[PDB]
RNA sequence: CGAAGGUGUGCUGUGAGGCAUGCUGGAGGUAUCAGAAGUGCGAAUGCUGACAUAAGUAACGAUAAAGCGGGUGAAAAGCCCGCUCGCCGGAAGACCAAGGGUUCCUGUCCAACGUUAAUCGGGGCAGGGUGAGUCGACCCCUAAGGCGAGGCCGAAAGGCG
RNA sequence: UAAGGUGAUAUGAACCGUUAUAACCGGCGAUUUCCGAAUGGGGAAACCCAGUGUGUUUCGACACACUAUCAUUAACUGAAUCCAUAGGUUAAUGAGGCGAACCGGGGGAACUGAAACAUCUAAGUACCCCGAGGAAAAGAAAUCAACCGAGAUUCCCCCAGUAGCGGCGAGCGAACGGGGAGCAGCCCAGAGCCUGAAUCAGUGUGUGUGUUAGUGGAAGCGUCUGGAAAGGCGCGCGAUACAGGGUGACAGCCCCGUACACAAAAAUGCACAUGCUGUGAGCUCGAUGAGUAGGGCGGGACACGUGGUAUCCUGUCUGAAUAUGGGGGGACCAUCCUCCAAGGCUAAAUACUCCUGACUGACCGAUAGUGAACCAGUACCGUGAGGGAAAGGCGAAAAGAAC
């Protein structure tokens, strides 16, 4: 009840897991090494997003 | 004078290392005493 | 170790007592020998380290009953 | 709950000036509140790069405790204590000796 | 295979951002620090996939962690792996 | 409207002691009568910390000695540059293995280490720097020796193989 | 539960959130790198090297799972050796290692005392090892008593520093009997009626009861000193709440609280017809644990040092009767009394605290109390086992001194 993941109870979660890793988390790492300002909360949000997606992957094997 | 300590990591490990302690029950007791004492270095060779 | 394997005799530690009642630790040892007994039902000789009292127990009871008790205890025969 | 809200018109009880009345700015986790224009103090600012380059003696409000700060009542112009009771899971802070919900 | 895009988490920092790195960028090679358990083929596939540029060879060295801490409190920095990514064909620099 | 503690003064009792008060201090003290003791220190070549003495005394670590000009700097015998002079040269030159572990390079600093000063440093603070199919390790193989399935032996542990 | 948060030294930067979904706390999960019993082989801890399968594949290769030893059981193959074993291979189950104290067993000292020392003592103590369990061990008389009787075991107070043992020295030291805590007895050696026939153990529930988050919780103002009031003074109120802690000095009424009342999605510990599954009721007849009791020799334990020494264990050599019978009653014999060894199981009273929570102290207050009030088994010292410190206090609030 504290957190809601009904938007990610869907199937085909592996493609958005891939979009979360490739060109999103990697881009935040490259931009953080170059030096950007708004990226700082975004790395934490993206890491929590991939954690949520991978827990739903461990919940349903259909994926 | 040659002094008593001439260091070598191979003989240091093969004498006073973790595998040398776990080979014998008395070395296992040595590690048990150091774990019960709370030391940061159980094995001083490693 | 020196175990009778039938009666379970073991080395038992005691004292040597002199005329002046000095005490020195000594060991009492069993009369153990390796002996092959002929078992008819297995049609073979079974070698067991046994005591003299174990051999008299075998002669009283039967080598079949003794090996049955041995299988009950679990010691290899 | 908490007897002191994020923005409540409150009256101090002890110290500095006793009688003065203010509104709560920030409630800290230590049991202290910053209230507007009560613990006025003159801190010294160092020369800092970009902002605060010349420095000064510019003023700030210090922290005062929730024990010293009491909730003011509009109906009766004095400090009033806070109780909270409601039958539902959502509670309401009610004034004492006035039976009015804050 | 070519190693998976999930397993291509090796590219940590794209630039060491140094005079030696800029000198070998303006002459020939890209200098960047990658992972701790990466292999040469892993860094090569990572460069060819995550960047558009094809790569000739990758040269890797492991950098030790500095102590860099005072007498009262003792600390040690993390050991990190650097790579020298050599890209000659199909390069823009 | 000033507790315990500290520091002087005055008074008092035979004594250990007590009382009052000026200054410092800025929160405790506990008449009287009982009760329990970690109940009194000058010694033990007593234990711990502080500080004297010798005393501004010995010493500043190979007798391979240095001199000058310029620069920087708050300050130069010691740092940098240059010209002489001297020393080693089967080393006091150069390269590894063991060992150490960042002492290597650059920028800055002089509080502590430098047996003096220090602008300097193997010192403090920040960045850098170690790129291998062929050099070592890893891996193939083995000596001494170690461990040793099963086994033999041994109160237990375990010993040998 | 919530208007505040993104743990601390530690500020910052970018952000999240309304009590209706930030953070915080609790139940159930998910992930859980590598080493470490380490278990695929090895090894100089946290590293090196694989093998067999499944799937993909850009031909460069990638992902995942399994692969240790021993014990039991089952299957398949199988020597000398004809049958058969030993062995080999596979599969299922189980074990390994750690941990402060208590417990049972296997070995077991010496310093010391005797004003020396050897019998004796220290002492079955220290230590080493094996084995568990929440307790362990013991336990339902071949037991004491004395001609009356008691009726398993354990633990406490007496008996009692008595009887006795003792280079009759030093010293060691009972039981009988009494008062108590607690207090139930059963099963096989064998067959029939009897066959879930009570009890007992496992397994999600049902109810009560806690545990692991919580909820509400009374009643003070004015004035003087003071930097600040909780202090002085004056007048009130609550109390099933005047245990305690903090707030600018000492607060019953400022805050957290406390007395009291209430609450558990979910998981769990104790108590019923538990539903079920297994073991197994009750009656009749029959039996009554052989290399055993006992003996000689050598030891050991009984308070008992072999002495007049009964009782228990047995290393060794022997060796009965077998309810027409045997054991004990402290050498031994007769009479008498009492009880059935050579098979087992068993709660409670009992010992202990690595840890969890609440409370208490004529306990300590930084040379004291843990070695450690401070980032302590840390810094240092040693090859190693090992040894092992010193180090608390600004202020109410950093307002931590702009210029």
């Amino acid at each position: 009840m504290k957190a809601k993941e009904l938007r990610e109870k869907s199937v085909e979660e592996l493609n958005t897991e891939l979009l979360n890793l490739l060109r999103e988390q990697f881009n935040l790492r490259m931009q953080a090494a170059s030096g950007q300002l708004q990226q700082s909360h975004l790395l934490k949000q993206v890491r929590r997003d991939v954690a949520r997606v991978k827990t739903l992957l461990n919940e349903k094997a259909g994926a | 004078m040659k002094r008593t300590f001439q260091p070598s990591v191979l003989k240091r490990n093969r004498s006073h290392g973790f595998r040398a302690r776990m080979a014998t029950k008395n070395g296992r007791q040595v590690l048990a005493r150091r774990r019960a004492k709370g030391r940061a270095r159980l094995t001083v060779s490693k | 170790s020196r175990v009778c394997q039938v009666t379970g005799k073991r080395p038992v530690t005691g004292n040597n007592r002199s005329h002046a009642l000095n005490a020195t630790k000594r060991r009492f040892l069993p009369n153990l020998h390796s002996h092959r007994f002929w078992v008819e039902s297995e049609k073979r000789f079974v070698t067991l380290r046994v005591s003299a009292k174990g051999m008299r127990v075998i002669d009283k009871k039967g080598i079949d009953t003794v090996l049955a008790e041995l299988r009950a205890r679990g010691e290899k025969y | 709950a908490a007897k002191i809200r994020r923005d409540d018109e409150v009256i101090v009880l002890t110290g500095k000036d006793k009688g003065k009345r203010g509104k709560v700015k920030n409630v800290l986790s230590s049991g202290k509140v910053i209230v507007e224009g009560i613990n006025l103090v003159k801190k010294h600012q160092k020369p800092v790069p970009a902002l605060n380059q010349p420095g000064g003696i510019v003023e700030k409000e210090a922290a005062i405790q929730v024990s010293n700060v009491a909730i003011f009542n509009a109906a009766t112009g004095k400090a009033d204590r806070v109780g909270f009771r409601f039958e539902d899971g959502k509670k309401v802070r009610f004034f004492k000796s006035n039976s009015e919900t804050i | 295979m070519i190693r998976e895009e999930r397993l291509l988490k090796v590219l940590r920092a794209p630039h060491v951002s140094e005079k030696a790195s800029t000198a070998m960028e303006k002459s020939n090679t890209i200098v960047l620090k990658v992972a701790k358990d990466a292999t040469k083929a892993e860094i090569k596939a990572a460069v060819q996939k995550l960047f558009e540029v094809e790569v000739e060879v990758v040269n890797t060295l492991v950098v030790k962690g500095k102590v860099k801490r005072h007498g009262q409190r003792i600390g040690r920095r993390s050991d990190w792996k650097k790579a020298y990514v050599t890209l000659k064909e199909g390069q823009n620099l």
